[PDB]
């Protein structure tokens, strides 16, 4: 699960 | 010659004009500001509620 | 009851302001000086230009109404020494406290210089530009050392040559007036 | 000619000596013991805004309440001031104006400028729009300034170095008033209305009589062009704003200057001047963008108003006193109380 | 009151010299930029010459440049003109005018015929 | 590399608190000023409104992630970020373009550029980037929203580029005609202008392109392992942006002393 934003 | 004697016809004029003192035109002017001191409402800020601007 | 109907007459009166704003800033002024006002258009753009053919040669006061102005359109003539006049009218205007933000399109129409000026002795023509040239260019740099001397980047001057296309002129340097004022503003010039 | 020019400098030395003949004690001498003011801090209560470009001119209506004020937009905009609200907003035929009158009665008002012509606007008529009544043409410079003295009568000043009397019925100048060498740039009226007095770019100012149609009086003391003038509520003294960056006030039985009212740091000229309506306070419009309350007795600073970021046009007091208006060349008009 | 009194001008031989001098009174000299102007018999007024505040920026005529220096007085409120090598066509009346208003660099209207802070002027006569 | 580096929490909601402060300022600059109600300041209030929604939605994600129907608040946020983001491209775009009309129509400005159109155009940004940005969130997993996300970049990057570029050539020909009468500056404003937008942007769709390129390329995932480095310069962009735009007028930086 992306800790910050999307696409990580 | 026309632009002259016009302007010695019109010095000579108010050459002759009664002069009141100084002293007495200087009382006179202190003596207005004195007696309607309290009618202007810059020099003394009238209460909110009596000023139209703002409340 | 009463301030309702003064609301809608004030919301009318800010819908035409609008309108009337656009074309304000649509038009460019100009000012002539060597009383009418002329409207005309040049490739759909509106142009505005006040005479002072009915106003005393006193200037000083009334010439302070165009600090807004887009440009000053100034026109000279190439007995009294009318050149040297000509010279110390300009230098007025361009070195006003209000008028130090507006540029100059200069008109040098029909076409001795060493005895009014005698400078043009040792004077020689640009290699960027004959007795005439010598002239005409003596003349036109004579303007320009005023320009350059206090401008600050503010205002520029645009010298041509009078004798059907002076309009044109005044539409390209215009175009020019805008341009470096906006490239000044965004600090590409 | 030689001989007039010294006839000429022979009466001013006359006039010199009686004027220091009357002067015994200075208005400084007799104001050092009276309190000072204090500090009058005054703050904008209102900001109008709807011009377009910088604002030349403004006056306030008879009741206290409608300003007209003018801008070289070409427009001639009567405000509410109580509600900040327009009433009517008039397209002027020339768009360089200068000067904007309100009738007393409050049914007219009075512009002109560089078109050299005096425009009389009917505010009320039967259709209830307004448009131009009648154009007065007679002054060959652009008109500086014009007041009303009732619906019929309007005293203008124009750059041609006279002021004219006009009959608005008519149309035609009624008196014209010659004597002035420099362009005429403010008038005010007397309360009595049978005097006004002029300053021109002659660092002069004259009293005219309205009836009779002479200067009677002619006031020295300004270093350069004398730009506002306003009459003492008394109607026997006037205060001048020059661009020498100082104000005098004269009196007209003394038939002399009074006082200076000018400070080192101020190098700038004076636009515009108005007393509050005691006469105590002289507010004076200055090219700094500041406005500078004097008190009129003592000659010191007594505050400052500082809204405007350009050039302050015009400044006016209602008749009750309660508020000042200053116009400004960033196009606004500010109320300060 | 502004007053200005020119004296100093009177007939002198072709190639001789004067000193105009220019009493001042009813305004801060020192606060003002001057200029001296003529008039010659059936011409126009044409400026001559100016003199900044302090007396550092000086300008000529071309007509007048090596033969004239205008110089200026503070602690008296003076202004001279220096006239040196003279020539029949600079017989004119020689007025003294300062610029209307104080500090400011332009100059305008010290030219314009009805020009109020100007003085009555002074004629100077170049003959044989 | 296969762990992601770690950027503290805290450092993401300073630099949104520090970009929030300096972008409300310069709203209230547009707002109490008369003077700068022309159609170039009212991008520039675009543009400071775009850039204060990335610091506060990526702020507000942050302080989500420590305290904690997850995956909604969480689409919400990320909806808010993306919407932001797009908005703050098309914003700078906004300016390039209004600026490119000044110079290149001139005398046709005011007919061209009008309240009218400024609000029509502002409104139909947003209302397109918002959309935009929804759509994407929803179908995140899908390939084709990072292609035209990237698309979207290189093509704004591109043409603000060209029209600044263009704008340079225009002010260098007046020098040219300037210089003549009896280049530096130009150079600097210019680098500044489009290194800031190139250096704080680029890395973003650089790992979005190295997202879909090569995922498993161990050269690739190195580079994906600092995607919150570049989170961090798209924030510090929306900080250095009020600096390098509205506070380069006169007009705004008086208003911004006196406030
Ligand atoms: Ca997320």
């Amino acid at each position: 699960r992306c800790x910050h934003x999307r696409w990580c | 010659i026309a632009q002259a004697r016009k302007l010695v016809e019109q010095l000579k004029m108010e050459a002759n004009i009664d002069r009141i003192k100084v002293s007495k035109a200087a009382a006179d002017l202190m003596a207005y500001c004195e007696a309607h001191a309290k009618e202007d409402p810059l020099l003394t800020p009238v209460p909110a509620s009596e000023n139209p601007f703002r409340e | 009851n009463e301030e309702k109907a003064q609301r809608e007459a004030n919301k009318k009166i800010e819908k035409q302001l609008q309108k009337d704003k656009q074309v304000y800033r649509a038009t460019h002024r100009l000012l002539l000086l060597g009383i009418f006002e002329t409207k005309f258009q040049v490739d759909k753009v509106n142009f505005h230009m006040f005479d002072v053919g009915g106003q005393r040669d006193e200037r000083r006061k009334w010439i302070q109404c165009f600090n807004d102005v887009t440009a000053i359109i100034f026109v000279v003539a190439s007995q009294t020494n009318r050149l040297q006049e000509a010279l110390n009218l300009f230098k007025s205007i361009w070195n006003n406290r209000w008028l130090r933000t507006i540029s100059v399109i200069l008109f040098l129409n029909k076409q001795k210089i060493e005895d009014y000026f005698p400078e043009f002795a040792r004077y020689t023509t640009p290699e960027d530009a004959p007795r005439v040239t010598r002239a005409k260019y003596f003349i036109r740099d004579e303007f320009l050392r005023i320009s350059t001397a206090s401008g600050d980047g503010r205002h520029y001057c645009y010298p041509h040559f009078t004798c059907t296309e002076n309009i044109r002129r005044v539409f390209n340097d215009c175009r020019d007036i805008i341009q470096r004022m906006h490239l000044r503003q965004y600090e590409l010039l | 000619l030689d001989q007039l020019r010294q006839e000429a400098e022979q009466l001013k030395n006359q006039i010199r000596d009686a004027r220091k003949a009357c002067a015994d004690a200075t208005l400084s001498q007799i104001t050092n013991n009276i309190d000072p003011v204090g500090r009058i801090q005054m703050r904008t209560r209102r900001t109008l805004r709807g011009h377009l470009a910088k604002i030349y001119a403004m006056h306030w209506g008879t009741d206290s309440r409608l300003l007209v004020s003018a801008s070289q937009d070409g427009k001639l905009i009567i405000w509410d001031s109580y509600t900040t609200n327009k009433v009517h907003a008039i397209p002027l035929r020339s768009s360089w104006v200068m000067t904007c009158a309100y009738a007393p009665s409050g049914n007219y008002v009075a512009c002109g400028g560089l078109d050299n012509i005096c425009s009389i606007y009917n505010l009320k008529t039967r259709e209830g729009n307004v448009r131009v009544s009648r154009e007065l043409a007679g002054h060959t410079g652009y008109l500086s300034c014009c007041r009303f003295l009732d619906d019929n009568q309007i005293v203008t000043s124009s750059g041609d170095t006279t002021c004219a009397l006009w009959d608005i019925e008519t149309g035609q100048q009624t008196t014209t008033f010659t004597g002035h060498t420099g362009d005429v740039m403010s008038l005010s009226l007397a309360p009595d209305t049978r005097l006004f007095v002029s300053g021109a770019c002659d660092a002069s100012a004259k009293l005219w009589d309205v009836r009779e149609g002479m200067c009677r009086q002619t006031f020295t003391g300004h270093e350069s062009d004398i730009n506002a003038i306003c009459f003492f509520p008394n109607g026997n003294a006037f205060a001048t704003g020059s661009d020498d960056a100082t104000c005098r006030l004269f009196d007209l039985r003394a038939d002399q200057e009074l006082m200076t009212y000018s400070h080192d740091n101020i190098i700038c000229g004076i636009t515009s001047v108005s007393f509050s309506k005691s006469g105590r306070l002289l507010l004076a419009g200055y090219d700094d963008f500041n406005c500078n309350v004097w008190d009129a007795l003592k000659a010191d600073r007594a505050g400052v108003l500082a809204g405007h970021d350009n050039r302050v046009s015009c400044l006016g007091v209602t008749d009750d006193g309660m508020a000042v208006a200053t116009g400004s060349w960033d196009s606004f008009l500010k109320i300060w109380n | 009151q502004v007053q200005l009194q020119e004296s100093g001008g009177g007939l002198v031989q072709p190639g001789g010299s004067l000193r105009l001098s220019c009493a001042a009174s009813g305004f801060t000299f020192s606060n003002y930029k001057m200029n001296w102007v003529r008039q010659a018999p059936g011409k126009g007024l044409e400026w001559v010459s100016d003199i900044s505040q302090s007396g550092a920026s000086i300008s000529y005529t071309g007509s007048v440049k090596g033969r004239f220096t205008i110089s200026r007085d503070n602690a008296k409120n003076t202004l001279y003109l220096q006239m040196n090598s003279l020539k029949p066509e600079d017989t004119a009346v020689y007025y003294c005018a300062r610029c209307p208003a104080p500090f400011t660099r332009d100059c305008f209207d010290v030219t314009s015929t009805t020009y109020a802070y100007r003085g009555q002027g002074t004629q100077v006569t170049v003959s044989s | 590399c296969y762990e992601q580096l770690f950027v503290s929490p805290e450092v993401f909601v300073t630099l949104g608190v520090i970009s929030l402060l300096e972008n409300i300022l310069v709203i209230v600059a547009i707002a109490k000023n008369k003077n700068l109600h022309s159609p170039m300041y009212f991008f520039i209030c675009s543009l400071a409104v775009a850039d204060m929604l990335v610091s506060v939605s990526n702020g507000s994600e942050t302080i989500v992630i420590t305290l904690l129907f997850t995956v909604n608040i969480d689409n919400v946020i990320d909806s808010v970020i993306c919407s932001s983001l797009l908005a703050s491209i098309c914003s700078l775009l906004s300016i390039a373009v209004d600026r490119y009309f000044t110079i290149f129509y001139a005398l046709q400005y005011h007919n061209i550029m009008t309240v009218k159109r400024v609000g029509i155009i502002i409104s139909c940004i947003w209302a397109a980037c918002t959309v935009s940005g929804i759509l994407f969130i929803i179908y995140s997993d899908s390939s084709a929203v990072i292609i035209c996300l990237i698309t979207m970049f290189f093509t704004m990057l591109a043409l603000m580029a060209s029209l600044y570029v263009h704008m340079f050539l225009m002010a260098r020909l007046h020098i040219k005609r300037i210089a003549v009468l009896p280049n530096m500056k130009g150079a600097i404003t210019l680098t500044i202008l489009i290194g800031v937008f190139v250096v704080c942007w680029a890395p973003f769709f650089l790992h979005l392109i190295f997202y879909i390129s090569c995922p498993q390329n161990p050269y690739c995932v190195c580079f994906m392992s600092h995607f919150n480095l570049y989170l961090i310069l798209i924030m510090c962009n929306s900080i250095i942006d009020p600096l390098i735009y509205a506070l380069r007028s006169q007009e705004l930086r008086k208003t911004f002393k006196e406030i």
